[PDB]
């Protein structure tokens, strides 16, 4: 009857230990307030963005596109340096992706209207890495664990940059304390 | 005197008669409803126009209706 | 968390006050950090 | 046009308002000791006042002969921030509140707790609707064309005529 | 045919529930001027949710 | 079942493959509420106006009437320059033509949308009707988009389309106009 990760709390009813990444961690019982399918989708999506963003923060410190506009090795400062017109094109393209990927079903009321729709699963496996059922099941957990880690990392990266105004690697090499 | 009329939607519940503080109303035999009775207003010269009868009536719209009219000492409720 | 207590926290006036207080706080905090916005800056 | 108005940065009355406001605050400041909490409070008001006047000066908002900002709300885009953009923001938010509230009402009518859920909110159900408000314009438009937005006149009660 | 369990639309204009739908509760024998008893979800201004109607004053929507 | 244009949306209920210019594209579902024949008439009328307007927008840059008054290659500027008596005559023609369209939709609802019996050369008579009907709509739809471009761009530049392309006046430096 108890949570696995927090053994002194009753297990949340919507966490049945089936979904990848489930160790019954929900001490605030958020999964009682909000729909678990929507929560799971949201978790994976936050993870995938942060995985890219983490890689983005590092690569942007070293590699750049041509021009002084696409310089700046601090990622938070680079946001305000690059052309604003370019940011709009990214935004509107993401909008199109969000619409197409979700087949125009973009809210907790309708996103999981089709029974076959599963959280995070857009049927995207070009190289066929998850052909093996057993391997795919491991990868599902790895995706979520890496996404979870990247979320916390990007939280760090951003707050470190706000505090120092140095790059990720720049800060490590020239570590200055508070 | 005030005019009191009873319409044919009456279900013979007796609540208007019971509500009336001036004994204006009474129940009389009828065929039109399951209760086999209808409200009647034989003594409207004693009606003060308080409309307690209408408050009591359960039908929609009302089956008893009070139209306020020519005032008398009785209808104005004067003890002087 | 206790279901009866949670039911009480779901009553109209309790949710009313909490939600209005959060909304009010948001407006206060916007005006505390970005004061005197007569118009959208552009 | 707007010959009766002038940019607030070009306005002598608008500038005099700054001077007179600050002059009053500096008189108030002189009554307190440097470093005291009172002194610092007055200094913050002086800084905040300066920031406000300079912000309006740099904005290109027009000033009247009173030396106060006057807003133009006729639709011209050079004053979009004064009314049109606030308006779009208001409509988006207010439409959201209305749309999610309408959605919740309809959901609970299809239950046995149609009345109970009005005075004791089903909070999970409410949050589901509240979360879904961001595309209310499209939702509302489709609902209208589907014939699901409105009841027929013959299906709503009316009084005698 | 209107009978117990029928959904009916109300056509009496002075009714609180004019043009609304109620549920038939019973139909009285014959000779009764208003034999169809209907129940509603909404209460009227007097607080009642039931009233008697004639056949002319109602029209059936659903079957039972 | 599904729309051709948007494969993850349902087919519009009141449109069919038999209709000219059908791609099953009606996501907002205006064909469900409004009369389809009326929408078809409306679409064709817009199509025809914009095709003439688009061509009329560009032809003066190559050749214009022999005078100083008809020499303004910016079309919205030209509107202010040309004789008012001339514009009045254009207006009266338009009013006359709309009187005929009004008469069609009011007193002759049997007639096909856009059908004024105007085919001097018999181009879409026999076994080319479906084709030409589609070609009319496709070219009209293109012109409608083109007129959106032409009008708004002229507002910015106060130039004709070819004058804008030639001078490379691609970006708005003039907004806001007022
Ligand atoms: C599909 C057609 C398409 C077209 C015609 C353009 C055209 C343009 N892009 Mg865009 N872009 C596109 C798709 C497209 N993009 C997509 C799908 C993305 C997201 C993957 C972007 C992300 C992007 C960025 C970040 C930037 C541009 C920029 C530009 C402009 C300058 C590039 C140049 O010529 O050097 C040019 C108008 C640049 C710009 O806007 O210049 C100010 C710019 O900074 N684009
Ligand atoms: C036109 C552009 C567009 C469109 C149509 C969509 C559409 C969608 N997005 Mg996407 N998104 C976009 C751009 C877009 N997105 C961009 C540019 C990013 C950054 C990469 C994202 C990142 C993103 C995330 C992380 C998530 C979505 C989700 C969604 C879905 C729910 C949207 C919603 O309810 O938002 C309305 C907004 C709200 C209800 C509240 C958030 C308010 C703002 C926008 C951001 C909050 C920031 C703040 C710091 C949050 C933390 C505060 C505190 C708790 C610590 C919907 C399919 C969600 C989803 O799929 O869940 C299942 C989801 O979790 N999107
Ligand atoms: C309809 C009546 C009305 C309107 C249109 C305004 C408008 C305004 N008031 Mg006024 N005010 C009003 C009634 C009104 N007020 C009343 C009745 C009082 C007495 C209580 C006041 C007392 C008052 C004071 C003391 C101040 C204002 C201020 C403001 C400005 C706030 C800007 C802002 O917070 O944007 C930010 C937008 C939001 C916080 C809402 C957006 C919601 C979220 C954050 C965004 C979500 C993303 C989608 C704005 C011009 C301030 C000002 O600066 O004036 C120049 C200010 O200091 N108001
Ligand atoms: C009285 C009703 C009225 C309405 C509904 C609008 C509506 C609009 N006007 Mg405004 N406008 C008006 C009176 C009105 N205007 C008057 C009297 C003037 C002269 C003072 C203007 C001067 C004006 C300018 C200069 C502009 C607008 C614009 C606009 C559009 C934004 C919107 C369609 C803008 C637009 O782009 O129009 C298409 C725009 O640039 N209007
Ligand atoms: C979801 C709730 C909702 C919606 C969609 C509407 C919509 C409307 N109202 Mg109604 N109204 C409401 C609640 C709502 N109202 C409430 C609670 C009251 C009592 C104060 C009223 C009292 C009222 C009056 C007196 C009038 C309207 C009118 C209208 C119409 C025009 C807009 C307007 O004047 O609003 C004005 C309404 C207000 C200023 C009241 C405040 C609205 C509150 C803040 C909304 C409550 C939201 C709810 C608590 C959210 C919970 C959702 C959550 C559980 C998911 C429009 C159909 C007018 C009309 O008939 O035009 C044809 C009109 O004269 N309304
Ligand atoms: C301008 C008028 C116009 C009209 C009346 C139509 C009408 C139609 N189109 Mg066509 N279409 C148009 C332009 C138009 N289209 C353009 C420019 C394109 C190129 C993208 C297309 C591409 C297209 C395809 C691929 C298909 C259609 C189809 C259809 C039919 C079904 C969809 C529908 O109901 O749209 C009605 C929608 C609108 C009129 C747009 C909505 C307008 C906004 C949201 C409201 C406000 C607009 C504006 C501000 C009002 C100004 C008023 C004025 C006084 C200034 C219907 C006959 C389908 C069909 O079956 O063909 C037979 C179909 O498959 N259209
Ligand atoms: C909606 C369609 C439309 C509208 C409102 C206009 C309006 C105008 N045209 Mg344009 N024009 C059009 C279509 C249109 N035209 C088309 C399709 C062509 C190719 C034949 C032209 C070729 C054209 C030339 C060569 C000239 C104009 C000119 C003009 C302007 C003044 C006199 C005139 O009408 O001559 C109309 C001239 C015609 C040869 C009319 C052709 C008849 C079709 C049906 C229209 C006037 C603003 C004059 C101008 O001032 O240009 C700057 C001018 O010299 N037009
Ligand atoms: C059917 C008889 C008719 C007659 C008698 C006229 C006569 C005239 N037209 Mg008109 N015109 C007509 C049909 C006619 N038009 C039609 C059907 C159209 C639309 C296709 C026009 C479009 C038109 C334009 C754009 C202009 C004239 C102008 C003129 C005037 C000067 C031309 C000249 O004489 O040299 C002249 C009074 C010109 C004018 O009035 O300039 C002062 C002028 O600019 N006409
Ligand atoms: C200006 C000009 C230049 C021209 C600039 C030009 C050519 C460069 C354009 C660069 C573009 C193509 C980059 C594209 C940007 C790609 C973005 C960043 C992708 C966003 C991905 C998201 C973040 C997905 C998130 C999500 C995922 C993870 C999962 C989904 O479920 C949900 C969503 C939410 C979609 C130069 C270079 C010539 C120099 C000169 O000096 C000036
Ligand atoms: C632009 C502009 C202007 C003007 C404007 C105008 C003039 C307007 C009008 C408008 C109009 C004339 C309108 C109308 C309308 C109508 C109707 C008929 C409506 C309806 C609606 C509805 C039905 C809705 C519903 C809803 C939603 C959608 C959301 C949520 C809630 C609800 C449910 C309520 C000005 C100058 C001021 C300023 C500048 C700009
Ligand atoms: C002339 C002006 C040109 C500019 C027009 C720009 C608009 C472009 C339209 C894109 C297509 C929109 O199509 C519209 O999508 C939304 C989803 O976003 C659908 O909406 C559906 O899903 C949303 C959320 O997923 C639900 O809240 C809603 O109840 C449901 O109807 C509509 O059923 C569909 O009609």
């Amino acid at each position: 009857t108890k949570s696995l990760s927090v053994p002194f709390l009753e297990r949340p009813k919507n966490l049945d230990g089936t979904a990848p990444g489930d160790v019954g961690f929900d001490p605030l019982y958020i999964s009682d307030l909000l729909d678990i399918q929507w929560l799971r989708e949201s978790e994976i999506k936050h993870g995938r963005i942060c995985m890219l963003a983490a890689v983005g923060f590092i690569v942007q410190e070293f590699v750049h596109l041509p021009g002084e506009v696409f310089s700046n090795k601090v990622a938070i400062d680079a946001l305000f340096q690059v052309p604003s017109g370019g940011l709009w094109q990214i935004f509107l393209f993401i909008g199109l992706l969000e619409f197409v990927m979700n087949k125009g079903k973009m809210t907790p009321l309708d996103m999981f209207s089709d029974p076959n729709r599963k959280p995070g699963d857009f049927g995207f496996d070009p190289l066929g890495l998850g052909k093996d059922p057993q391997a795919r099941k491991r990868y599902e957990v790895a995706e979520i664990k890496n996404g979870r880690l990247a979320m916390l990392a990007v939280g760090g990266f951003i707050h470190h940059m706000l505090l120092t105004h140095q790059g990720v690697v720049e800060q490590l090499t020239h570590f200055r304390s508070l | 005197a005030h005019n009191v009329k009873i319409y044919d939607t009456c279900i013979g519940c007796t609540q208007c008669v019971r509500a009336c503080p001036c004994d204006v109303l009474e129940m009389v035999p009828w065929d039109g409803c399951k209760a086999l009775q209808i409200a009647s207003a034989p003594r409207t010269e004693d009606c003060v126009g308080c409309k307690r009868c209408e408050t009591a009536c359960p039908t929609d719209f009302l089956s008893i209706r009070v139209y306020l009219g020519a005032e008398t000492s009785r209808s104005m409720g004067l003890a002087y | 968390m206790n279901k009866d207590l949670l039911k009480y926290l779901s009553t109209a006036p309790v949710l009313g006050v909490i939600w209005i207080a959060i909304t009010a706080a948001i407006i206060v905090e916007f005006n505390r950090l970005y004061p005197d916005a007569l118009f959208f800056p552009l | 046009e707007f010959n009766n108005l002038i940019p607030c940065k070009e306005s002598k009355i608008f500038n005099k308002r700054l001077e007179s406001t600050i002059k009053k605050l500096e008189n108030k400041l002189s009554k307190y000791e440097v470093g005291s909490s009172s002194y610092l409070a007055i200094k913050n008001t002086i800084n905040k006042t300066n920031n406000r006047f300079h912000k309006y000066m740099e904005s290109g908002v027009l000033c009247g002969k009173d030396g106060l900002p006057h807003l133009i709300a006729d639709g011209r885009w050079s004053h979009a921030g004064e009314f049109v953009i606030p308006s779009l923001l208001f409509i988006y938010i207010s439409g959201w509140i209305g749309w999610v509230g309408r959605g919740y009402l309809s959901a609970i009518k299809n239950t046995n707790k149609a009345i109970e859920n009005e005075i004791i909110i089903d909070v999970p159900l409410a949050l589901k609707f509240m979360s879904s408000g961001f595309i209310w314009p499209l939702s509302a438009l489709r609902e209208y064309t589907k014939g699901d937005l409105l009841m027929k006149d013959s299906e709503v009660t009316i009084s005698p005529r | 045919m209107v009978q117990k369990g029928s959904k009916v639309k109300i056509l009496r204009k002075e009714s609180y529930w004019y043009q609304e739908i109620g549920n038939v509760v019973t139909v009285e024998k014959s000779g009764i001027k208003y034999p169809i008893i209907v129940r509603f979800d909404k209460v009227n201004y007097a607080g009642v949710n039931t009233n008697n109607f004639a056949s002319e004053e109602v029209i059936e929507i659903e079957a039972p | 079942r599904m729309s051709k244009a948007i494969p993850f949306f349902p087919k519009p209920a009141r449109l069919d493959e038999s209709m000219p210019g059908y791609a099953g594209f009606d996501p907002l579902g205006f064909s469900d509420k409004f009369d389809v024949k009326f929408l078809q008439e409306a679409e064709i009328k817009h199509c025809r106006i914009c095709m003439l307007a688009a061509l009329g927008w560009v032809v003066p840059e190559f050749w214009h009437l022999p005078s100083e008054v008809f020499s303004n290659t910016s079309p919205l500027a030209a509107l202010g320059q040309v004789p008012k008596l001339g514009l009045i005559q254009i207006l009266l023609l338009v009013l006359a033509l709309e009187a005929i369209s009004l008469d069609k939709i009011t007193f002759h609802p049997e007639k096909e949308p856009g059908d004024f019996g105007f085919d001097p050369l018999g181009l879409g008579k026999g076994n080319a009707k479906k084709w030409m009907q589609t070609a009319e709509l496709k070219n009209g739809r293109l012109a409608m988009i083109a007129m959106g471009a032409f009008f708004h761009q002229n507002l910015l530049t106060n130039q004709g389309i070819f004058e804008q392309l030639r001078t490379h006046n691609f970006f708005p430096t003039t907004f806001p106009l007022h």
